């Protein structure tokens, strides 16, 4: 079964609390990502 | 910069020889007496400035949330700087920038 463990696993989700919260830069939107023209 | 005993590893207080009229500094444990070279015995200041640098690392440019400016590096001709105010908080501190290059690592001002 391939599930949100499955994710959190593989390195494209990970859990934050509120100090680490302050050493990152979180990007909004996936659109915010990028600079539009 | 008070000192500290070659011997009894206390710290040294002055004294006055007054056989000879000069500063000398004393151990209050032990009786060792060591001449000085710096006849300052006092300092007091309310015009601080310590803490206007001091907050920079080696590794300040791996810092992902500073704001990264296009200040040219006059000594390293760097497009690339990261930049921040004066790190001191109190209320009447300026609120001119520092800028570190990221390529040089020498820290720069605009002025
Ligand atoms: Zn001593
Ligand atoms: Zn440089």
């Amino acid at each position: 079964v391939y599930g949100w463990s499955s994710l959190v696993t593989s390195g494209v989700i990970e859990y934050v609390d509120g100090e680490e919260e302050e050493t990152i830069m979180i990007a909004m939107t996936p659109e915010d990502l990028q600079t539009r023209s | 910069s008070f000192r500290f005993c070659l011997e009894c590893n206390n710290m040294l207080y002055p004294k006055e020889d007054k056989e000879n009229q000069r500063l000398l500094y004393s151990c209050r444990n032990c009786d060792y007496t060591e001449l000085a070279e710096d006849p300052k015995v006092y300092r007091h200041e309310l015009i601080t400035n310590i803490g206007e640098t001091a907050g920079i690392v080696d590794d300040i440019g791996q810092d992902p949330t500073l704001p990264r400016s296009d200040k040219e590096c006059p000594e390293c001709h760097s497009r690339d700087c990261v930049f921040f105010q004066s790190q001191q908080r109190r209320k009447d501190t300026n609120m001119t920038l520092f800028y570190v290059c990221l390529n040089c690592k020498k820290t720069f001002r605009d002025e």
